[PDB]
Formats: C-alpha cells, structure tokens, sequence
C-alpha cells in the first residue's frame, strides 16, 4: 500500500538457462556471518546450496543473517515467502527495514490463503526478477522459503486437471519442475558480463526423514547441502547446524587463503570430537588422547555457537579460529569461551587495528610472530572467573 | 589378590567385545528385514492411488 | 465332494470324514476369475466376495440332528505371512487350529506346530480332565518364559542370568525337544519305524519332565522318540 | 500431402493428427517450425518423437524441448526416420546434446555429412566373438586384481573427492596410445557447471582430441534425458563396425536413465510396477546394454558409474543393472588420504575374469596370495595400534605390496613433473611374484611409491 | 464459531478467545466428501485441496490493527504418527505448544503443565 | 546360420499333462556328476527339483556339468535361456560343442532385448519339443535358466492389458503360470510306453 510501481520493462516467466559454454568456473566467496557456515560449508558466488530441517529449527534466521550481512558487499537480495502466515511476512519484513535492508531487498509473497497457482508460480517471478540483474553485471542472491508448498500446490493443480498421477500422487514432471528453476542459476563468464545468481532453497522434513520424494528429489539437483537437526535446537544451540551431513561440492575455491589456512584443523578436531561425546558420563579413559580430545572438542563447540542478528566478520572468524586451533584456549575454562571471545573482539577494535587491515586487504593471514604476541598481550589482561 | 584383579578387568573386556560383535550382527538382519519393508509400503500405496483414480472413469 | 459327503449325512445318518487337500486354492481361484468377471478389486487385489464365498462353503460342513461331517483341512500361508486376507479370513470357522513354522522345521524338529499359537475349543478342565489342563498350563508358561528370554541371551549370553532364569531354559529345551516325534509314514525318510502314544502317557512324561526327575540326561536323548522310556533308552545308548 | 496437426498439448505430451493411410511409424522424428504471423504469436523450433498409435489417426508423441507457445492446428512434419546424428572422424573433439547439433559454438556440421539412426537392433547371435579376451588397461592395480574383458560391463563406485575424472582421463589416454582407439563420453543428467569443469578438465589435459562427448542436461523434458546414451552408443556403434576399433564409452549415471525412464511412463498414463518403477524397466535396459556387446570386427567396452537408493542393493534399479556387469571398482576416500593413486580399494573390486581359465595359472595365484597377504594385514590393525613371529614378516611384505600398487599417471604429468608410464600385464604379475617371495626385502618403504615396473623402485632406492 | 467471534474484533474493538475441540476433525470431514464429489485422490486417500481449505481457516484469525483473535485448538494425532499429511499441515500454523502431564497431576501440581515439553516461539 | 531346420511335425503350445492313472513312481537315478549332489540330493528321472540361489553363485555351470555328464546315458537334454545375455548364450554354446554334447542337445534361446511375449512363451517351447520324445518312450532333461525373468516379462505384459496387481505388483495367475508349465514333467507308466 505504497502506491504503484513504475517499471518499463517485462520479462517471460518461462525462459531458458544460460548454456554450458556461457558459464565459468566459482572462485568468488559468500559471506554469511555464520562462523559454522563459513568454516566448515563455504558456499560461493553462482552456487545452489539446500538448507533442510524439521520445522522448529530455525531456518528462516540464517536466511535473514545471511541477507543482513550483505550490506557493503554489492548484492541485490530477493527473498519469495512461499505458503508462509502473513503475520510472520509482516514481522520478517519489519526485521529487515530495522537493520537498513530494505535498500536492496525485493520481497516476493504468496501466503496460505492464496490460490495455488500463485504459489506454484512465486518462484519463477523470484528468478525472473532476478535474471534482469544477472544480465547487466551485477551480483543477486535468491532465497525460497519453502519448494515443499511449491510442489504441493502443483500437485494439487495437477490433479483438479485429471493428469495421471505417480508416486505420493505427484505427477510425472516434478523433477522437471524444480529442476529447471533450479538450473537458471549460474556464474557469467566474462563475455557475457561476469555476473551470478546465487540459490538457497528451503526444504522441510517430517520427523528427520529424508528418504522422501521431494526432500530425495531436490538434493540430488543442488551443490551440497546444510543440515539442521530438532535436538540441538531445543537445548539451546544456535544455529542447530549439523557437520557430520553436511556437505559442499564447491569446496575450498569459494575460500579466502586464510580461511584455507585455518579450517582443515578444525575440521578434523570437530570430527574426531564427535565420535566421543556419548561417553563423557564414564571417565577414567586414556589419560593419553580422550579427555584432551574431549576438552578440545568443547572448546570447539563453545566457539561455533552465535546469537541471533549481530553477523561477524570473516577476519574476525579467522582469528577466533586461528586462537582456537592453536592450542591458546586451553587455560579458559569452558564456561568463560564466549565472554573471552567477546572481549577479544573488542580487544582487536583498539589494539589490533592492522592485522585486521592486513587480513582485508592482502587476504592472508598475518605473520605468525605477531598474532601469537598480541594473542599473548590480550590474555594478561583477560581475568577469568 | 592382585593376579585374580587382573583377571577380572581382563574377563570384563572380553565379555564387553563378544557383546558388541552380537550387537551389530542383530543390527544388519533387522536392517535387512527395514529394506523389505520400505519397498513393501511404497509398492502399496501407490496401488491404492492408482486403484482409486481409475474409479472415476 | 462336500455333495457327495452330504448325501451320507442327511440320506443314512452315518459319521463322515472329510478330508481337503488344500482349501487355499480355493480363494486363489475365485480371486483369478473375479478379476477378468469385472469387480473393482479389494485390499492386496483379493476378490471383493472372499468372505461371503468362504462362509458359503464353510457353513454346509455341519453335524445336524441325524449324523455329523468331521472336517480336517490344511490351509496354506502365502510368503509365510500368517495376516494375509485369506488365512485370516479362515480362521474363524475352526474349532481347533494348528500352525507350523518354518523356524521350528529349520532346526529339525518335527512335527513344526507352534505350541504356543495352536488352540483348541476342547482343552477346558470339564472336558479333558484336571490333570492335563494343570500339566498343558504350565507347559505353555515354561515355553512363553523361554521366548521372552531370547534377545538377551542372544546378545549378551547365558552367563548374566539368575538361577531361576536358567533353571526356565534347562526344562524349557527338553520340554521343546520331547515334544518331537517319529511318524510311521516319515520313515522312508529316515528309517526309524514310528511311533504312537495314548493321551495318559503323554501327561505322565510330560509330567515328569516338568518335576526334575529326569534334568541329568542330554538334551539331545529327547529328540525323535515315542514316550520317555525310549527316551531313558537312548540316553542309556549315548553311554549315560 | 503428409503435414499433420497438433490436436493438444498436456506439458511435455502433445497428440497429432494425420491424414488417412499415412501415419509416422513408432519412434521416428516430427518437427515443428513456426514463424510469428502476427503479434500475439511466438516463433517455434521443437522437435517430438512418436510413441503411440491412439487411432482415428491420431499418434501421441513426447517432446525433446519446451512446449510453450503450442497452437492447436500448427503444421507439422514427418522426416521419415527416427532422430538421426553425425558420425564419423568429424565428431571428435565436439560437444553435442541429443539432437546431433553442436553446443560448444564453432560452427555447424555440413549438411552432405552421413547420419545414423538413433534406434536400431542388436548384433545378431551368429556376428559375436566365440572367445573371452582382455583389455589390456596399463594400471597395475585394475589390471592385476580387477580384470577387465574386451565388450564388458564394469561399475564404477566412486563418489566426490576420490579421483574420478582422472582414472576416467587416463583410461582413455592409455587406451588411445597403446590401442588406438576411441571415446565417447555420454552425460545423463548432468549439471551444467560439472559439464563445464569436466570439458575444461580435458581440453586442459589433451584427451580431446580422441574423445566425442554428448550431455543431456537436467533442466531438460524427460524424453530428452531418456534418449542421450543412445546418442553415444550410436556414435561408438560407426567406429566399432566400420572401422574394427576397441571403443570405450563412459555413461556418467546409469541410474538417472532409468529415472526418465520412469517418468516418461508415468507421464504416458501406465500402472506403475514394484516400487513404483515403470513396466518395462528390463525391456529397456536390455535394449540398451545389448548393442555393448564384442562382433567379429571390433568391441565396444562400458564404463557406467551407479549410485545406490537408499543404500539398498535390492532395490528394483540396482538389481535390473547388476544382471549385466562383469565387473566392479571402488574408489574410497582413506586410501587417497595415505597418498595412494589410483585409490582404487584392492578388496572391494571384483571381477568375473579373475578365472585360471582366462588369465593362466600363474595370474591367478600371484593375485589370490596378494589378496590374502591383504586380508590378513588388515585383520592385524588392532594389534599393531612383537604380536608374534610370522606376522612381522606378513605386516612387513604387505606396506610394500599395498605401496607398489600406486603408479604414475600420464595426466598429472602437469602438475608433479614425473613422465608416467605403461605397465604390462606380464611385468606386474612378475613383480608382485617377486615381492611376494621376498627378492626386494632389503629396500625402503618409501621407494615404493608412484612407479612403474620393479625396476624403477631399484633405482628409486639407489638414487636415495 | 469464527464469524461470531470475527465480529467483537471488527466492530467493538475487543481481543477474543477461540477454541476448538478438534481440528483434525475438521479436515477428515473435507476427505469424507472429496471422492464423493468427483476428484481423484492425493496421498494417504486425502482430498487433494488440503492445505488450501487449512490456510483458508486458519488465516482468518489474526491481530488486526482494530483488536486480535487467539484460538486454543487441541490436536488428536492418529496413532501418535506425527508424519501424517493433517497433522503435518497444522503444525506449521501453531505458535506454542502447551502439554499435560499425568505425573504432575499425580503429585499434586496444579495446572499440570509440562515444563520441560512446552516450547514457544 | 546354418539353414533350414527341415521338420515335418508340430505340437500345440499349450497342452494337458498326464492324468492320475497314466503315471508311476520314480525308480531310476539321473546322474549330475556332482558328488555333493549325486550323494546327498539325489534325484530321478521324472523328477521336478529347484535350484535357488543368488546371483554370481553359478547354476549354469551346474546346468552345463549336469548336461555334458548325460554322454554316455540314453537321454536328450534341452537347454532354454531366458532373459541372458547373448554373449553369455555364445560362450556356453561354444563350451557345449567342445564336450561333444551337442550330439543330443537342443537350445531355445530368448535374450534381454526382446519383446516380452517371447520372454514368456519359451518354456513353453521347449517342453513342447521335449514331449515329442518323451511320448515315444524316450527319456529328455530340461533346464529353463530363470523363471524370474519369465514371471517379470509376465508382469510387464499384464500391466500393460491394465489387470489388477497384487502382491509385488504380480497378477493374480502367477501362480498358474508356472504349476501350468511344471506339470507337464512326468515318469509314465508302462501302458503308455
Ligand atoms: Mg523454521
Ligand atoms: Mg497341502
Ligand atoms: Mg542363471
């Protein structure tokens, strides 16, 4: 109700996908804000990554992180609320003017109560809105709250018109029907003008079950997949981001160098924490290499939790993991890693104005010599309880 | 005293092994048994839908 | 041939046997011509009219006034599935059932019949007796005791049990294990020549069993036998 | 004359009325080519492939592309054949997609070229080779524990990370030198950006040049992902049998065929069978994997990589496509973390070869005591993280037999600097005799390491 | 029910309670009616225009700039399968959750609201 | 490839089996060559006995060793394959004529890429060319290589006619489709030659 919209141009919803020979290769990185994200399943410019979890996991959080943290990073951001409460809408839209994103966000809605034509053809708009800036240069990222409600209007469609039915009483192109949505997002090569579209479907499962239809379907289309799981959430974990089923094709190449550097040690100390965490309850281990494993896996899982709102900066993330992964967090006690990760990063405001300058701008990681002496300088300062 | 010690920690373990090779053993045929499962339920509903569409005409 | 039996009952008042081979295929028939007869088929592509053709024969197989039909039929469970339409659908019109198990047969004993799913209108106290109902109950309790006991002795073994507990299985092997036979027409199979026991000494071996007196002897000596003596025989053939 | 008329158009299914007498035979190509006459119009440029003869003069067809814009009453076109693509020495080194046209801009194939039908029949019985030959790979490890046969079916069980598209590169490298054969490379559902990296992959490692390639993406209709292999095969099929050539053809997810497969037919109006898969899943996987067979002249020889539903090897797909391999090989993540190329798993990979009849007397026992000196360093992990007397002589034989079955490929040349190299048969099974009986004791572990023939390790050892 | 309470919101300004016995009831009736009518089955034999008649009841209730509508609705889940399509196209409506236990009851807690179970948002 | 076949006789597809009063107990052994079967499962002519197993067990090397060992017995065996692999069919032809047991032997082939109404007409076929023997009172053996794919082809067809299905989505007649084809073997009595 702000009155009309003055456009003089229209583009065809249907419209083919750029060519195999019009494309090139991902190198240029996405950041989130999501320490979690960005470590362990980086996702890069063109790419098509799935976010998948039972409702009451929080997804829509880390889209918005994710469309928040892109304020001075020249990106136009479309976000399409498919079969959502408009009263939800409402407040994520009313989220996003608070924070200023609303200077290069385009909302795209078709709620609960709308015919199901509507919401079947929400996301082609989304996509076809955003081609328009593809094609000039420019950088987009689309966001599709859910292409479960998708498929169920079209199901609901194609059976009022008496089409022959399939399995769960999908028809026959369902794969075809989000396939080539999916498919139109790309990485321009430089004849044709250098620019991308970036993709975050949502896909929602009933109790963890992932060998349905649909959520088989959309994960063998997209370029790795995030997973978040009910139990993590409930006990206060945020995000609830699974890494032992999370995956991501792209890899390293939508990395920075110390970001590479960084994030293999965490890996595996995340991965050989994992296998362990059942049998705390029986102490008495092997003095050798379990109760250190579990304390360094608590160290790393303290440093993976975040709030919501208020993204970190991918330096900020670097040295955090770099401190964490070199052995100067051991003397902390668990319950004080969030405070000390905190006040470092207010430490690193005052006196650590050119390592976090150097990171910019070079994109390395800065001498060894000076990051462990200003790490040192910063605990003697640091009173723990 | 010390030796029958010994012996105990060294039978505990033992018996704790031969349990957890039980243990996975039971879990592949009931995995097995899953599979034919799964494929029986899919199998029929989808009959049922297409029995039931082909009602109409 | 339920004509022919018919004919006997209602015509001479006589006693007729009346044996069917397999009343299985009976169904399977009417479920094959009903398809290609135009009917909108029923859950698992059964006939719509399974019920009512069953009730149809099963209800002339009667004993009126004048004489009576004894009936024993054997009755076939498709993929080993005991829910199936058709042997669920049978099982109301029997006064006494018996079901064989393939798990039972895999480890030789013979005949299969499940002791515990079997059932028979007959086994009351005012129509057998006192004694065998006290010695078939309890039978079956051992039997029940022993099933449930089954995934922890599996998976841990029989070293974490108590005394009771062990006591249970002892007596419950050689109680499942008497409860073979050797047939007169299974011996071409085997060579043993068969055997046949009266209900009296059934009960007493049965209840000797379940007493203790004979807990020393293998458990293998059960195995194949007519009564207990021939089980202390062979015991005593095994140097025991 | 012989124009026919769309009659409807339900997405991807369209119907088409002729005049009397003069219908398209099943499978051949209609084509659709409009001009906007008006400015409520779209131009049209579609092709469909016949499947069903309704009556009344009316044939149901699929279509290879977008169906949107369709008026009822357009004219249509009966070529007379089914789909129809190039073949020859002018395919070599193009990108095509299930039409025959080219999609890698730079230029278009003349029109006086020769081009062969898509559908055919198989080989008949009297045209197949009587004997059981082997195709002579040059990699140490498939060549001595997983044999392959000249017009086989092997499954590659590999994944992400595990080094695909190099084996895959070299396969058809040491094939093209030593044989002088040919490629082709058939993408079934394929995502365009992995296309792109796999084309630039081989133009940057120079197997191009022997090499055809055809891809059928994802964001295509279902016929047109059900229709690619047949491309590739036809495109083999002239090298095969006008030539007399050893071919290789790679099929990249044998499984995503079965999935158009299937929604092909569901779209067709069919009862579906177990599992809600098509009637005719075994119709069609026969008729495809019969024409990969070995005649009098040449042979034909599959690669085709199989992804598991479910993790259920009994699932209907699976157990349809097992029924023809004739061998397995399994790529798995830990042995490329110890540094070992091909990380190829030396006792997950089977085959049906691995017979005294077929490889001598000799092969078969120098490869059963590999194996089992294998199986028993692998029992002995727990132990080890002094056990006893001879399994420290087992443990100390097999870190060198697993360390020599690594080699040198000619692809990363460009990226290490080392030749890499051709190992016959004969000298690797010489070889692993001679480890096995302990003639190279008395050298390092580590000389052991990407070589090829016994020799190189001596000299390995001597130079450090 | 929700057209007598529409009215208080709409015209006297007021915040209104709602509360249903049983939703679930209410789309089962939807199926009890669908083959009837001439429409081909979804899956588990449930009308195909499912989550449009949820959505168009359940989007009716809100908190307009006048006054607000919140409706209490218990839920019975059929065989305690949580998967199945109506009770997984009502819990995407809900807010809060709130649950009754035995046990507190038992010991004397009155109400006997669960706190370790009830979640909101 | 080798021409014509000159026959001059012809036998219906679909035939009754041998009655109740036209047959005789078994009393002669047929002789595998397999000690683990010939001691153990022994079985005789007139016999109906299964081999089950999973794939890459090897059945047709048993079929083919049953077959080669009948050279010096007076019996014809018949070898029918359905749904193989024709290279497969190629090779144990070629082991066939290299045993010389291609002196008494017919094989009725149906590969993978044909029409389902031929997958399912073989066995068929081939017991009607082993009757014409075995009603002169000759002695015949015969191998049908996988009734699995005969009841799959069966299925295809069937579902293709729009029949009901039932469990495993096969159709109601299964069943007779193989006890059909199964009672046709037989050991005749005297009076019948
Ligand atoms: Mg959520
Ligand atoms: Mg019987
Ligand atoms: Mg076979």
């Amino acid at each position: 109700g702000l009155g009309p919209v003055e456009t003089t141009e229209t583009r065809p919803i249907e419209s083919p996908a750029p060519g195999v020979m019009d494309r090139r290769s991902v190198h240029e990185p996405l950041q989130t804000g999501i320490k979690a994200i960005d470590a362990l399943v980086p996702i890069g410019r063109g790419q098509r990554e799935l976010i998948i979890g039972d409702r009451q996991t929080g997804k829509t959080s880390v889209a918005i992180d994710t469309i928040i943290n892109q304020k001075d990073q020249n990106m136009i951001s479309i976000y399409v609320a498919i079969g959502q409460k408009e009263s939800t809408v409402r407040t994520v839209v009313e989220t996003l003017r608070k924070h200023g994103a609303l200077d290069y966000t385009i909302v795209v809605t078709a709620s609960a109560s709308q015919p199901a034509p509507l919401l079947f053809l929400a996301p082609y708009a989304g996509v076809a809105m955003g081609e328009y800036f593809m094609y000039k240069g420019k950088h987009v990222l689309v966001v599709y709250d859910d292409l479960s409600k998708q498929a169920a209007a079209y199901r609901e469609l194609s059976l009022l018109l008496r089409r022959p039915p399939g399995r769960e009483a999908y028809p026959g192109d369902i794969f075809y029907l989000h396939s080539r949505l999916l498919e139109r997002a790309a990485k321009l090569s430089d004849a044709k003008g250098g620019g991308s579209l970036t993709a975050l479907p949502f896909v929602e499962t009933q109790a963890g079950d992932i060998s349905a239809y649909i959520p088989t379907n959309v994960i063998s289309i997209t370029d790795g997949q995030i997973f978040l799981q009910s139990d993590l959430f409930f006990s206060g974990v945020r995000p609830a981001i699974n890494a032992g089923l999370s995956v991501s094709r792209v890899g390293g190449a939508a990395q920075i160098k110390a970001m590479k550097k960084v994030a293999g040690t965490l890996r595996l100390d995340l991965a050989a924490y994992r296998e362990l965490e059942a049998f705390a309850q029986f102490g008495s281990d092997l003095d050798k290499a379990t109760q250190a494993k579990l304390a360094r896996g608590a160290r790393t899982v303290e440093v993976l939790k975040q709030d919501l709102h208020q993204p970190i900066p991918v330096e900020k993330q670097v040295l955090i993991i770099y401190a964490l992964t070199r052995g100067f967090l051991d003397d902390i006690p668990v319950e004080d890693v969030r405070r000390f990760e905190k006040e470092f990063y207010l430490f690193l405001d005052q006196n650590g104005q050119h390592l976090l300058e150097h990171i910019r701008t070079t994109k390395d990681l800065p001498n060894e010599d000076d990051l462990n002496k200003a790490i040192e300088a910063f605990k003697k300062t640091f009173v723990v309880s | 005293l010390l030796d029958a010690k010994a012996s105990e920690h060294a039978a505990r373990m033992t018996a704790m092994k031969n349990a957890t090779d039980n243990a996975n053993e039971l879990i592949r045929t009931l995995t097995l048994s899953y599979n034919r499962a799964r494929q029986a339920a899919i199998t029929q509903e989808i009959t049922e839908i297409v029995a039931g569409a082909n009602a109409l005409q | 041939g339920l004509t022919m039996a018919e004919y006997f009952r209602d015509e001479q008042g006589q006693d007729v046997l009346l044996f069917i081979d397999n009343i299985f295929r009976f169904t399977q028939a009417g479920s094959e011509v009903s398809a290609l007869l135009g009917r909108m088929p029923s859950a698992v592509g059964y006939q719509p009219t399974l019920a009512t053709e069953m009730g149809q024969l099963q209800e002339r197989i009667t004993s009126t006034a004048k004489g009576s039909i004894t009936s024993i039929q054997a009755i076939y469970v498709p993929a080993d599935d005991y829910t199936d339409p058709a042997p669920a659908t049978t099982f109301s019109h029997l006064d006494a059932t018996t079901n064989l198990e393939r798990k039972l047969a895999e480890m030789g004993i013979y005949p299969a019949v499940d002791p515990l799913a079997s059932t028979s209108r007959a086994l009351a106290p005012e129509i057998v007796g006192e004694e065998h109902y006290q010695v078939a109950r309890k039978v079956q309790q051992t039997l029940q005791r022993y099933k449930e006991l089954q995934d922890i002795i599996a998976i841990l073994g029989m070293d974490e049990l108590s005394d009771e507990d062990k006591l249970v299985v002892h007596r419950a092997r050689r109680i499942q294990f008497f409860l073979s036979q050797n047939f007169h027409v299974a011996e071409q199979f085997t060579g043993q020549p068969g055997s046949y026991v009266p209900v009296k000494e059934t009960v007493r071996g049965f209840k000797e069993i379940l007493e203790g007196k004979y807990d020393h002897l293998p458990e293998d000596a059960f195995r194949l036998v007519g009564r207990i003596e021939e089980v202390v025989e062979k015991a005593k053939a095994m140097g025991v | 004359m012989t124009r026919g008329r769309v009659i409807q158009v339900m997405g991807p299914v369209v119907d088409v009325k002729f005049e009397n007498g003069h219908l398209p035979a099943i499978y051949n190509a209609l084509k659709i080519q409009h001009k906007a006459r008006n400015e409520n119009e779209v131009d049209i440029d579609l092709t469909l492939e016949v499947a069903l003869h309704l009556g009344d003069d009316t044939v149901r067809t699929i279509a290879m592309a977008s169906t949107d814009g369709l008026i009822r009453g357009m004219e249509v076109i009966d070529t007379g054949a089914p789909i129809s693509v190039p073949v020859g020495e002018v395919t070599l080194g193009r990108v095509f997609n299930v039409l025959g046209e080219p999609i890698d801009l730079e230029g278009d194939i003349p029109a006086d070229a020769r081009r062969d039908p898509i559908h055919r029949p198989a080989p008949k019985f009297e045209e197949l080779a009587t004997e059981v030959e082997i195709l002579e790979t040059g990699i140490k490890v498939v060549d001595l524990l997983a044999p392959y046969i000249k017009g086989g079916k092997i499954g590659l069980f590999g994944g992400a990370g595990v080094g695909k598209t190099v084996l895959i590169q070299e396969l058809i490298h040491n094939i093209a030198q030593e044989h002088g054969g040919i490629s082709v490379f058939a993408g079934v559902g394929e995502r365009t950006r992995e296309g792109n990296d796999l084309y630039h992959e081989m133009k940057d490692s120079g197997v191009i040049s022997k090499t055809a390639m055809v891809f059928g993406q994802m964001n295509e209709p279902p016929g047109a992902r059900m229709r690619v292999a047949l491309t590739g095969l036809t495109m083999a099929e002239y090298f095969r049998d006008e030539q007399g050539q050893d071919v290789l053809l790679f099929i990249d997810n044998i499984f995503r065929f079965t999935q158009a497969g299937s929604e092909v037919s569901a779209l067709l109006g069919r009862m579906p069978s177990a599992v809600g898969y098509q009637p005719t899943l075994a119709t069609e996987m026969g008729q495809l994997q019969e024409r990969i067979t070995s005649t009098a002249k040449g042979s034909i020889t599959s690669i085709q990589a199989i992804y598991v539903p479910a993790d259920d090897y009994t699932d209907p797909a699976p157990a349809t496509t097992f029924s023809h391999l004739d061998a397995t090989t399994n790529l798995e993540r830990k042995l490329a973390e110890m540094g070992i190329y091909p990380a190829v798993d030396p006792l997950a990979s089977t085959s049906r070869a691995l017979a005294p009849e077929i490889v001598g007397e000799e092969h078969y026992q120098v490869a059963r005591k590999v194996q089992q000196t294998l199986q028993r360093y692998k029992e002995l992990q727990d132990i080890i993280a002094e056990l006893s007397d001879e399994d420290k002589l087992v443990v100390h034989r097999a870190r060198r037999i697993q360390f020599f079955l690594s080699q040198n490929f000619h692809v990363a040349e460009q990226f290490t600097g080392q030749p890499g190299s051709y190992v016959p048969v004969k000298e690797t099974v010489r070889g692993f005799k001679e480890i096995l009986e302990g003639k190279y004791d008395h050298l390092p572990e580590d000389a052991f390491r990407l070589v090829g023939r016994i020799e190189e390790v001596v000299e390995k050892a001597k130079a450090m």
